[PDB]
């Protein structure tokens, strides 16, 4: 999906190295830790950019996690984490980058927009749709939909998997509708609004069926109750929009069959007793629904065109424009990560000079 | 005796013989005895009704002011007391209270009407 | 009190709620 | 007259102050709980009642700060409590945080926020209390703004309340026999009185630390 | 800010100091 000139690496690559052998380090990291002392943010740098093989992978995710837990953890750097996903793409390792991913917490992992549409794109080209949906929910944990080309691909990756998948469990449910609702907030374009009346439809029928709780617990999602009630207003927007913002046929048709199912089909309670629920408010929900839904086919907003195939359009129209920019941000991002890690041997050796003085003070 | 902590706290010391309280609102440091040491003595209480049917309380009214000055504390029932004196308002707990006897009262009638 | 505060104390306090309770008589019932 | 040092009592306040000095026990120890007695392991001691649905379906602060970048520093926070207590938007603005690494998870530790309560902001970032509470829950990125929109209600209030009757019989009569006979009623100024919600965030920095 | 000390030559305390032979020797 991205340009090769995109996966350039040619500048990390480039980046100033300074060259070991890993078990140097190794031996470094595991007689610091013997001490009980804290590694420095720095020597982790160095051993990430000392990787050179598959083993060497392995061991540097088992220091990786060191250092994590490590009081240094608050000191890691964007472009040591940058380092890790290109060297994990280097010797193939992407299986692991994805369990790192998903073990942020363990590990750190936490990829600038860049790095994660870097990954992405490596999925999409490796055809792993079923690893992109993951690398997706990840973005979504994350709140890193800050960019256009990131939005752009977890919604294709998104449609693709739901093209390609009938069956859902609750918590799948949850994590597409999540992962839609946000970059289609952050794309003001008929595809965003169509993926957010998705996902607000799945999040609207997993409130419904599990809990409100449910819904928003660890989610990156509002604990307002009404998400139905947003999706109704969100079709009450468009309707009142310019035309040519239009509502995907496939969304409203999915929306539609959400409240039919609900309609048709210890303990704790979070509602104010005075203010009525879903549950009862669903038969207003449908008459709602009917009404806006023959008042945009009315109008003529509704696009009957395929979600995957706009969203297909809409990549190919407009990802360069975002990959243009992209590279300049990164270039930029690169040339900043060399004067701070600059910064970081100033600060090593300024302090290597004091440290000279340990046993001379004794 | 060097106490950790404490603080001083207007209260009462219970005086007076088996079935025959009486109370002494004293000014005295929280940790030490109920009817212990006291920095000084500030009134007296008598529960029980006298041949007046009246309950006597005594409060020394310009010390108590010198001791809720210097940071001395209040005890519930002190406090009480002071409310119904009209130093301090009523306590909440004592209108509370009042009410709730009042809704006892009610119930209690309409329990007994009801027969 | 508001009707809102009384559903926010029963929500805080579901599963151990008394009998909500009215304003009290005007006067001391004098029990005939 | 001279007192025989009591060498072994110096000893012993030494000793003991150095051994809880260099066995202090960690945030991850203290505050751990077993989510099915809900005890503390550390001292085995029950949580309180009312605690209990909180511990089992709510979340740590540093428990979520664990899955955001820089542990979500500059991200607001918001208490489960005060949501529910409060229709006005309460949070912090965590300015910095300091975990507490040796947890597996990275779950417990100190932070630090600009306190936003009721819709009134303070002046300053502040250490956190109640870190290791379950309430905690986190403001998305999105509708942060929204959220946090807070209109200032009309803040005017009693400027001063009557005396209880005897005080003011008192004044008066002072007033009387000095010849003041100003008839204007005695009245007791409140504004100088900072009335707080008694669930305000009270200064950490005081708070005192378990022990072994 | 931010500092860092070095792993190796490192000054380090020792475990047990054992001030109870210090006192020993006190008395």
């Amino acid at each position: 999906l991205l340009s090769s000139a995109y996966v350039d690496s040619h500048k990390w690559e480039a980046r100033e190295k300074e060259h070991y052998c890993l078990a140097d380090l190794a031996s470094l990291m595991d007689k610091t830790f013997e001490r009980k002392l804290p590694v420095s943010s720095l020597t982790i740098s160095r051993l990430i950019d000392n990787i050179s093989s598959r083993e060497e992978i392995d061991h540097a995710e088992y220091y990786l996690y060191k250092f994590r837990h490590s009081p240094n953890c608050w000191y890691l750097r964007n472009w040591t984490i940058h380092t890790w996903i290109r060297q994990c793409l280097k010797y193939d390792a992407q299986d692991k980058a994805l369990y790192t991913l998903v073990n942020k917490v363990q590990y750190g992992i936490f990829p600038d927009n860049f790095t994660f549409n870097l990954l992405m794109d490596s999925f999409i080209k490796k055809e792993n749709y079923k690893d992109a949906l993951s690398v997706v929910f990840e973005v979504m944990m994350q709140e890193a939909f800050e960019v256009p080309s990131t939005q752009l691909l977890s919604l294709y990756v998104l449609f693709h998997c739901l093209a390609k998948k009938t069956d859902f469990s609750w918590e799948e449910e949850r994590n597409f509708g999540a992962s839609l609702l946000l970059p289609g907030l952050k794309q003001k374009n008929s595809v965003g609004f169509s993926s957010q009346l998705y996902g607000y439809a799945l999040l609207g029928k997993v409130e419904l069926q599990q809990g409100l709780r449910a819904v928003y617990h660890n989610m990156p999602l509002i604990w307002k109750p009404g998400y139905l009630d947003r999706a109704l207003q969100v079709m009450e927007k468009v309707a009142a929009s310019p035309e040519d913002i239009k509502l995907c046929r496939e969304a409203l048709d999915v929306l539609g069959a959400v409240l039919k199912a609900l309609t048709s089909a210890e303990k704790l309670v979070e509602q104010l007793d005075i203010e009525e629920t879903e549950q009862s408010k669903l038969p207003q929900y449908l008459e709602r629904f009917k009404a806006l839904h023959s008042k945009l086919q009315a109008l003529g907003k509704i696009e009957s065109e395929g979600l995957l195939s706009l969203t297909t359009q809409l990549v190919k129209e407009k990802l360069s424009t975002c990959e243009a920019e992209d590279i300049a941000t990164y270039e930029q991002n690169l040339q900043q990560w060399h004067l701070d890690l600059v910064q970081l041997i100033q600060r090593e050796q300024q302090q290597r000079e004091q440290a000279k003085q340990e046993y001379q003070a004794q | 005796k060097a106490y950790r902590g404490g603080h001083l706290t207007i209260r009462l010391a219970l005086g007076g013989c088996t079935n025959r309280p009486f109370y002494r609102i004293v000014a005295a440091h929280n940790k030490c005895p109920r009817d212990g040491r006291f920095v000084e003595q500030l009134g007296s209480y008598d529960p029980l009704p006298n041949s007046h049917g009246e309950k006597l309380v005594a409060l020394n009214l310009d010390r108590i002011r010198h001791w809720i000055g210097c940071g001395a504390h209040l005890s519930k029932p002190m406090e009480k007391l002071l409310g119904l004196a009209g130093f301090f308002p009523l306590h909440p707990m004592m209108i509370t209270n009042a009410e709730r006897l009042r809704r006892k009262r009610a119930r209690e009638v309409l329990l007994a009407s009801q027969k | 009190p508001p009707e809102r505060e009384l559903s926010r104390l029963r929500r805080l306090y579901q599963g151990h709620l008394q009998e909500e309770s009215g304003p009290p008589p005007e006067s001391m019932p004098k029990m005939p | 007259k001279k007192v025989r040092p009591r060498l072994i009592a110096e000893l012993a306040r030494r000793v003991r102050a150095l051994r809880e000095q260099l066995n202090r026990p960690r945030d991850s120890q203290l505050y751990a709980v077993d989510y099915e007695t809900l005890t503390r392991p550390f001292s085995g001691r029950r949580l309180p009642v009312r605690a209990w649905a909180d511990v089992r379906r709510e979340s740590r602060l540093l428990q979520l700060l664990g899955r955001l970048p820089l542990f979500g520093l500059g991200r607001l926070v918001t208490r489960k409590s005060w949501l529910w207590q409060h229709d006005e938007p309460c949070y912090w603005r965590l300015t910095r945080v300091r975990p507490d690494y040796t947890a597996q998870n990275l779950d417990h530790g100190k932070a630090w926020g600009i306190l936003t309560f009721k819709g009134k902001t303070e002046s300053e970032a502040r250490e956190i209390e109640h870190v290791m509470y379950h309430d905690w829950r986190l403001v998305p990125k999105h509708e942060e703004e929204a959220f946090t929109a807070f209109t200032p209600a009309p803040e005017d209030s009693l400027a001063s309340v009557p005396y209880p009757p005897l005080l003011r019989a008192m004044i008066i009569a002072e007033r009387q026999k000095n010849g003041d006979t100003s008839t204007e009623e005695p009245m007791l100024n409140v504004q100088r009185i900072r009335m707080e919600p008694w669930d305000y965030p009270a200064k950490q920095e005081d708070k005192g630390r378990a022990k072994g | 800010q931010e500092r860092f000390l070095f792993p190796e030559y490192i000054l380090d305390p020792e475990p047990q100091p054992t001030r109870e032979k210090q006192l020993q020797e006190l008395q």
